[PDB]
């Protein structure tokens, strides 16, 4: 059960100074090093720098030397990550992983997405897609969340808290005319079984600190 | 990755 | 630094077949006394990387054996053979000895297969977001293979334009199809004029376009 779990996806000013947390859980922490990333859909994926932390050692790339500062708290098995000034170019998902010694990449964490912007930051509404005749064919139907006019990204969707992930299609979310985000997520389900069975999409957000769980019920006309 | 550090 | 060159950078493989990944270090990568620290991860839309490849050669644990790390020197090969839906995402390759460590481009694997028609579903807008002065009518085209795809809203009849929004899933991991959600946005006004709802789908897998419709005053 070795586990990073990151931090909270954010929206942050211009010139501001944020920090991410990476705790660690599962394992002896001051056995490994941990190691942090920089992924975004233009460069890919980049090697930011390191941070031994039972003794506190750390090490980075040049292009991140002074933005970019590591700590670690033996006590909570915690890595932070701070940035110091925030440009456009900051706009990234960041990922921690564990290393030991002449090892590899093998646990990571489940990143977090920092985005960089003057705009506000607003929740999203949650509408039912219901389950109906015209959403019916060959004995499954089709239900869903409608995900509407959040910013910034990204959404998070489970359904049933997780338990419901066969047939689910949460979709890449579109830029609407507002400069809000608007995402869908569906999932196929058997027809026949729609009066025993409960379908609450959890839909989250968290740089507005959002958690919206919806129960998506068929309505016939 | 090679690491970074002597011990841990 | 060692700069990595991933080639190809997209990487389209038929079901079943065999798929090379070109990775060049600009550099020698060799540690000091033991191997080229030279690693492979895989990674999907909306996870972690997840590692396959260590020391050019060895599988991770758990990695299915279809797949094979090879080179020496700067020139190093990831081979999958009996390429599954399974192994869909943008491959990195990965230098870990001289520092900075680097990453490769990453190199995107995309299934062939064949031909799927999708499966049309249409949701009109519920209550609780016509209470709120908008109106959204969702048209679902779900699983089918090739991704192209042609959506059209008609509107009393009437072929809409400019007033949708669609995105593509990435491919499915399990069945290698791909899924589309198409949005129509409209006022509460503009949607409570108007009474039949159509969404249009023209797509390979069908001998003629699809309708979806219904009626605003329901069944």
């Amino acid at each position: 059960q070795v586990q990073l779990q990151q931090s909270g996806a954010d929206l942050v000013r211009p010139g501001a100074s944020v920090t991410l947390s990476c705790k660690a859980s599962g394992y002896t922490f001051t056995d490994y090093e941990m190691h942090w990333m920089k992924q975004t859909p233009v460069h890919g994926l980049e090697w930011i720098g390191a941070i031994v932390p039972e003794t506190g050692y750390t090490a980075y790339n040049q292009k991140f030397k002074g933005k970019a500062i590591l700590t670690a708290d033996k006590s909570s098995n915690t890595v932070y990550m701070q940035f110091r000034s925030l440009t456009s170019e900051d706009s990234a998902v960041y990922y921690c992983s564990r290393l030991k010694l002449l090892g590899y990449f093998d646990v990571w964490g489940t990143g977090t997405t920092v985005t960089v912007s003057s705009a506000s930051t607003k929740g999203p509404s949650v509408f039912p897609l219901a389950p109906s005749s015209k959403s019916t064919s060959g004995g499954t139907a089709a239900l869903g969340c409608l995900v509407k006019d959040y910013f910034p990204e990204p959404v998070t969707v489970s359904w049933n808290s997780g338990a419901l992930t066969s047939g689910v299609h949460t979709f890449p979310a579109v830029l609407q005319s507002s400069g809000l985000y608007s995402l869908s997520s569906v999932v196929t389900v058997p027809s026949s079984s729609l009066g025993t069975q409960t379908y609450i999409c959890n839909v989250n957000h968290k740089p507005s600190n959002t958690k919206v769980d919806k129960k998506v019920e068929p309505k016939s006309c | 990755a090679v690491g970074i550090g002597a011990v841990f | 630094d060692v700069l990595m060159t991933q080639t190809p950078l997209s990487l389209p493989v038929s079901l079943g077949d065999q798929a090379s990944i070109s990775c060049k270090s600009s550099q020698s990568i060799v540690y000091k006394d033991g191997n080229s620290y030279l690693e492979w991860y895989l990674q999907k839309v909306g996870q972690s990387p997840k590692l396959l490849i260590y020391r050019v050669s060895n599988r991770f644990s758990g990695v299915p054996d279809r797949f094979s790390g090879s080179g020496s020197g700067t020139d190093f090969t990831l081979k999958i053979s009996r390429v599954e839906a399974e192994d869909l995402g943008v491959y990195y390759c990965f230098q870990g000895t001289h520092l900075p460590y680097t990453f490769g481009g990453g190199t995107k694997l995309e299934m062939k297969r064949t031909v799927a028609a999708p499966s049309v579903f249409i949701f009109p807008p519920s209550d609780e977001q016509l209470k709120s002065g908008t109106a959204s009518v969702v048209c679902l085209l779900n699983n089918f293979y090739p991704r192209e795809a042609k959506v059209q809203w008609k509107v009393d009849n009437a072929l809409q334009s400019g007033n949708s929004q669609e995105s593509v899933t990435e491919q499915d991991s399990k069945d290698s199809t791909y899924s589309l959600s198409s949005t129509l946005t409209l006022s509460k006004a503009d949607y409570e004029k108007h009474k039949v709802y159509a969404c249009e789908v023209t797509h390979q897998g069908l001998s003629s376009p699809v309708t979806k419709s219904f009626n605003r005053g329901e069944c």
